[PDB]
């Protein structure tokens, strides 16, 4: 499609693609014992039991509002080692960042963490809601097979092993159903679905270039005044 | 064809998880793919509307 | 649209330029960042601001 | 170009129409 | 024979699309030497439909430039490759003027070949003197009537199966789905069967062009980029009156948004009249639309083609002086003044005729 | 029977082997 | 000249083209991860026919 | 409406349109008089056969 041309996008003073060790003026210099006077630094060697306390509690402080949910909790440790994991698995030389990527790393957690103390942070947020419109829909599922009604999925799977069978039937030439030929099988069968529901308009254009909103209503002029409630 | 080779169910049981492993990935990148027919040019979007296609990015 | 309204392409980018200066170490950003809102009314009458 | 014409006119040269319809909107989303 | 000269290849899968090669029909000139013209056919749709248009003495139009029918990527003869990007596309030709020592070109298209012929225009300006486009535009197409049914047809010829489908079951399958008599006989007349009867296949790459099509996003041929720029020199666009390709209404707007030169209907921008008729979109068929299309064909070779901007035709290189701006010239102790800009030969890189006239122009003195 | 009723068992032997790599796999696939 | 103003425009334009060629970009990334996922269902379609085979 | 000054503006505009094809319309009512011009020609191309025939 579209690739960025200029070969020099990445460059920077310190080198291709750094974004560890930015070059400045104020770089830092090694410090000798003889002639070292005092100093003031706020660089220590706790961040790497700071940054295992600091999974144990946001971990830990998390579930007291997952209500005894297994599968809930098992993501959500999922998701959380996915934040811890940032500075082992990036391109990003954290070994190598300025004044120490490990503190940096620490200190940013541990302001997660006071968010999570308080249950305000928008990861909480978006599991609770994620998961009650999960929710609603498996016990909309349940509520139909206890009624001995067929859910929407499984008249689909029923719908589609049958379409299988119809298509080996008469593929006798060849014997090699891939699973590409069963992908646009369902594709066919979940657009003429999709297409059958009242959806909201997803797309800007339809069919004709107009747009499908509410708004592109155009001459000619062919709707009255508007008429009230009837009683 | 009844039973043979309960060391062979080792592999049958191991290459039929390996697949459904696979199979997961390979529903991600084709249901993707299905909803994108849906959207089409970015700059046509309002700016909340388009968060909303990418769900998790307000988060 | 961010990539077509000249309005917030301006003040987006000289935003990044000026909080991307954090690497040049001068002090905590989210401390002096205030302190450059007011120099801005001082030596901005120049441009009329 | 860079003449598209008048002031008033202006926002008469940006709608581009997919059938043979006239008149057409000006209007463009 | 002499006149008729098509390179023959075969279409080689390239995965680098820079390694892609352009091949096509050659139709000599009259005379000996004159610049060339390479035209665009409409995709999915043969050469040889537009040999008797540019071999037709009435039309007479090799007296006037020599004419390389040419196929895109992906088609006909030429290499395949699934990219359909203008730029890599554009990149192609320039390849294909170096490998022939063709320093600059007339571009032309025929609908999406248009396109093709613009879109090298506006990449590669320099070394193209003009663009002569037939009912296309350089437009969004997406949503156009005539393009979906193209691509609806495109992606009907991708159910058939050449092993396993007989002959009959293949013009049976033409015939119910492809209702358009044009579109059928191009695409029965595509298909071929390669040495030994191994099978019949497309001479195009349905797989690659279907993608292209249906996926019906910004790099499909329907489509126009802003990416693509702006075309900065000569170009004339004919359509006919009533086209379901180009509509007269708004589709000529676009003609302005791309080619800066383009000064309007009339001068640049003409509509054959004609009657309501899906099959107006091919030109040459009709002797009444391709006479008007010839005679302005010849008109902008002649007249117009390959002249600098500022001067209105041919007529007046040498005796019209053009404007200069100040501080333009490296040299310091330059009077500005108004000149007559420079028009060099077709092929002046790849031949000595510069430095042959210096040694006669000693000669006089 | 004798004719043509092992070209498939060999098409078959044949990728099992092509996607052996490691020596050890490879005696495997002679076995 | 001053083109500070101008460099905040052409990365905007820039942007815009890729925001438009989203979908093309994006697919082109899958056709890559399919591939492999393609290559690890391989191993599967040969345990299958080893029933038939023996 | 009082069209007036529209009827003015529509008949420019069509006699703009022939004015862009004169070339073409001219050039077809000659393709008639060299097509009477070349049958009245056809008359001398026997006569100069004649010595050849007797
Ligand atoms: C380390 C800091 C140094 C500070 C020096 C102090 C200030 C000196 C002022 C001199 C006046 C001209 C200034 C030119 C620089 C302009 C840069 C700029 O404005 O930013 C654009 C810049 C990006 O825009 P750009 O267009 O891409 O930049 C390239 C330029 O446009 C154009 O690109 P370019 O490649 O063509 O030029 C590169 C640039 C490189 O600049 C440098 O590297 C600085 C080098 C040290 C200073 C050298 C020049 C000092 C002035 C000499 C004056 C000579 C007077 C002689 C008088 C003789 C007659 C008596 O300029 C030069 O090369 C200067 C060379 C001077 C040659 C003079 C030739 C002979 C002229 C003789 C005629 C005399 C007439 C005098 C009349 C009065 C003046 C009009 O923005 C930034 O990068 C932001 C970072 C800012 C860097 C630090 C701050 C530097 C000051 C900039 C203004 C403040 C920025 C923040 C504003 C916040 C607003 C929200």
């Amino acid at each position: 499609g579209y690739k960025i041309r200029n070969k020099s996008i990445f460059w920077t003073r310190a080198g291709w693609k750094n974004n560890w060790h930015p070059k400045n003026f104020n770089a830092p210099r090694p410090s000798y014992g003889e002639f070292t006077m005092g100093i003031r630094c706020r660089n220590d060697h706790h961040s790497f039991l700071r940054y295992v306390q600091t999974y144990r509690n946001m971990s830990r402080h998390c579930k007291q509002y997952f209500l005894g949910d297994k599968q809930l909790e098992e993501t959500f440790i999922l998701g959380l080692r996915s934040l811890f994991l940032v500075p082992y698995d990036s391109q990003c030389l954290t070994d190598q960042i300025k004044h120490g990527g490990e503190r940096r790393f620490v200190d940013q957690l541990d302001r997660d963490f006071e968010l999570i103390s308080y249950n305000t942070h928008p990861y909480q947020l978006f599991t609770y809601t994620v998961r009650n419109e999960h929710l609603a829909w498996k016990n909309e599922q349940y509520e139909k097979i206890q009624k001995g009604e067929k859910t929407f999925e499984q008249e689909l799977l029923d719908y589609l092993d049958e379409q299988v069978l119809a298509e080996k039937a008469k593929l006798r030439d060849g014997q090699n159903f891939s699973i590409e030929r069963m992908t646009e099988i369902a594709l066919h069968v979940f657009r003429k679905a999709r297409a059958g529901k009242v959806r909201p308009a997803q797309d800007v254009r339809g069919p004709d270039g107009n747009v499908n909103d509410f708004l592109e209503q155009r001459r000619p002029f062919e709707h009255p005044n508007p008429t009230g409630v009837t009683h | 064809s009844s039973a043979s080779s309960k060391a062979l169910d080792d592999i049958e049981n191991e290459l039929s998880f390996h697949a459904a492993i696979w199979l997961n990935a390979y529903a991600d990148y084709t249901m993707f793919l299905f909803e994108l027919e849906e959207y089409n040019d970015p700059n046509d979007y309002l700016m909340h509307e388009n968060f909303d296609f990418f769900r998790g990015l307000e988060t | 649209n961010p990539n077509t309204e000249e309005n917030t392409i301006d003040s987006d980018y000289l935003a990044a330029s000026g909080t991307v200066e954090a690497e040049k170490e001068i002090t905590s950003i989210d401390d002096y960042l205030g302190l450059v809102f007011a120099i801005a009314y001082v030596f901005g009458v120049f441009f009329y601001v | 170009t860079l003449q598209w014409g008048s002031l008033a006119e202006r926002p008469m040269v940006d709608r581009v129409m997919s059938t043979s319809t006239w008149p057409v909107p000006y209007y463009q989303r | 024979s002499r006149i008729i000269n098509h390179l023959r290849g075969d279409p080689v899968y390239q995965d680098n699309t820079k390694d892609v090669s352009l091949r096509g029909t050659f139709l000599r000139g009259k005379y000996d030497d004159l610049p060339t013209m390479i035209f665009f056919t409409e995709a999915c749709d043969l050469t040889a439909n537009w040999i008797p248009f540019f071999t037709n003495p009435q039309y007479d139009i090799l007296a006037h430039r020599n004419v390389w029918l040419l196929n895109p990527r992906n088609f006909g003869n030429s290499d395949r490759h699934p990219s359909f990007d203008l730029q890599e596309m554009s990149d192609d030709v320039m390849r294909f003027m170096y490998s022939q020592k063709i320093s600059m070109a007339t571009l032309g298209g025929h609908g999406i070949g248009g396109k093709i012929a613009l879109a090298v225009g506006c990449y590669h300006a320099e070394r193209v003197t003009g663009v002569f486009s037939i009912d296309s535009s350089p437009m969004d197409q997406r949503y156009h009537e005539a393009f979906k049914e193209f691509k609806g047809y495109v992606n009907a010829l991708t159910e058939i199966n050449f092993k396993t489908w007989s002959d009959k079951d293949v013009k049976v399958f033409l015939k119910e789905n492809i209702k358009d008599p044009k579109w059928r006989s191009i695409f029965t007349n595509n298909i071929s069967k390669n040495a030994k009867t191994q099978s019949d296949s497309f001479n195009f790459e349905i797989n690659y062009l279907n993608h292209n099509l249906n996926f019906n996003k910004a790099d499909s041929l329907g489509n126009w980029a802003v990416k693509n720029g702006i075309y900065t020199g000569r170009a004339h666009f004919i359509f006919p009156e009533y086209s379901r390709w180009v509509h007269l209404a708004t589709n000529t707007l676009p003609m302005h948004k791309v080619c800066a030169r383009v000064k309007g209907f009339g001068h640049d921008i003409f509509y054959v009249q004609g009657d309501e008729n899906p099959l107006n979109h091919w030109v040459y068929d009709f002797e009444n639309y391709a006479n008007v299309v010839a005679s302005k064909l010849n008109k902008f070779l002649h007249s117009y083609d390959g002249v600098h901007a500022l001067l209105k035709d041919r007529t007046e290189i040498g005796n019209f002086m053009i404007p200069d701006r100040i501080k333009s010239r490296n040299d310091s102790k330059h009077i500005y003044g108004d000149y007559s800009p420079a028009h060099l030969h077709h092929n002046w890189r790849f031949n000595h005729i510069y430095e042959k006239h210096d040694e006669l122009d000693k000669k006089l003195n | 029977q004798a004719p043509g009723n092992q070209d498939k068992i060999l098409k078959w032997i044949s990728t099992l082997s092509n996607k052996a790599t490691t020596g050890e796999s490879r005696s495997y696939c002679t076995q | 000249p001053l083109l500070q103003r101008f460099y905040r425009r052409a990365a905007a334009n820039e942007i815009f083209t890729m925001e438009a060629f989203y979908h093309e970009n994006i697919e082109n990334k899958l056709r890559n991860l399919m591939r492999i996922t393609k290559g690890q269902l391989e191993y599967w379609d040969i345990h299958t026919s080893y029933g038939e085979i023996r």
